[PDB]
């Protein structure tokens, strides 16, 4: 017979995840390149603007 | 000339000037007030300064001994400018050069005192600050409204004075 055995449920178990679940994430890469180019362009606008002011302050000095 | 190297002992000289050289007062201002009064000295001592340099150049070696009258004139003109500052415009001048001291003698950290001092000297002594060599298209950096380069901490007394002067229409 079989009285107190460890046995499964009647409807089994809810299924488990065994397939790959590495989802694609992130914007498309050219968006990251455009953001890079904009960041660095703005930084150049901000820095070269500061070099000119330093040059004029040097003129004053 | 080059700076001293590897060992050097200062040595003074307790001798007096010859008697064929008349006496002249010295300027007596330290680094910062002189940096503050540089442009007002240049507005008034242009002919004397350039005559001093021209007689140095024409001398061709003997400028130390040939240019003494001219240098005395330069010194006297500078002393007159600073005497006029002290007699009339001392509080704003002191704001400006104390502000210069707490910075690294950068005029970009002192614009709020510079404005008051320039207004005062232009109204009382009729000497204005002008950076020459520029075009009519170029903006002088001491008149820019919103510069890129600002002080870390704007000077406290200068800020309070600028505020009061804008509330009293002196600027
Ligand atoms: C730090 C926080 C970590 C977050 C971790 C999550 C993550 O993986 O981030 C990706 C996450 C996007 O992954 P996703 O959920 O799959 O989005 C799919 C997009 O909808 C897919 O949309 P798309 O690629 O097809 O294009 C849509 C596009 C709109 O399309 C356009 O109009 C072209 C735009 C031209 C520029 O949207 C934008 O351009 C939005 C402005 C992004 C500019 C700044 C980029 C940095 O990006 C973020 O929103 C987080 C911040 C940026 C990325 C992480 C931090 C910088 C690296
Ligand atoms: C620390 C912060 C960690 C940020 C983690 C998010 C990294 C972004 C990423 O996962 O790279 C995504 C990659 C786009 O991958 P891809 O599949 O080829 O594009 C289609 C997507 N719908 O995006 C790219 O191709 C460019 C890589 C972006 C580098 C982000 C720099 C930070
Ligand atoms: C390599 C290829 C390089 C070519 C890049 C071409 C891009 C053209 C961008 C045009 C933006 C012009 C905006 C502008 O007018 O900038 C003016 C500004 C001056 O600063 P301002 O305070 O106004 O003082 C001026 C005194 N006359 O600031 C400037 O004068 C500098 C503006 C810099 C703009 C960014 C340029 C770099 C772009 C990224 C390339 C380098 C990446 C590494």
């Amino acid at each position: 017979p079989s009285v107190g055995q460890d046995l499964p449920p009647v409807g089994g178990y809810e299924p488990v995840q065994w397939r790959r679940n590495l989802p694609a994430r992130g914007f498309r890469p050219l968006v990251y390149l455009a953001a890079l180019c904009g960041i660095c362009g703005y930084g150049f606008y901000r820095a070269l603007g500061g070099i000119q002011e330093r040059r004029e302050l040097k003129r004053e000095k | 000339p080059r700076e001293a190297a590897a060992h050097w002992v200062p040595f003074e000289d307790k001798a007096n000037m010859p008697d064929n050289v008349p006496d002249v007062v010295e300027v007596g201002a330290t680094s910062a007030p002189l940096l503050s009064a540089s442009y007002f000295i240049g507005a008034k001592c242009k002919p004397y300064n350039d005559d001093f340099m021209l007689c140095r150049e024409e001398s061709q070696g003997s400028g130390a001994i040939d240019c003494l009258k001219e240098g005395r004139r330069v010194t006297r003109c500078a002393v007159s400018v600073i005497e006029d500052i002290n007699k009339s415009c001392l509080d704003e001048f002191r704001l400006h050069w104390q502000c210069l001291e707490q910075n690294n003698h950068q005029l970009s950290g002192c614009r709020k005192a510079e404005a008051l001092l320039n207004k005062c000297v232009f109204t009382k002594l009729n000497l204005e600050k002008k950076i020459p060599g520029l075009r009519p298209d170029e903006e002088p950096v001491f008149l820019k409204k919103d510069p890129w380069i600002k002080p870390a901490v704007d000077d406290f007394k200068s800020v309070r004075a600028y505020a009061e002067a804008k509330k009293n229409g002196t600027l």
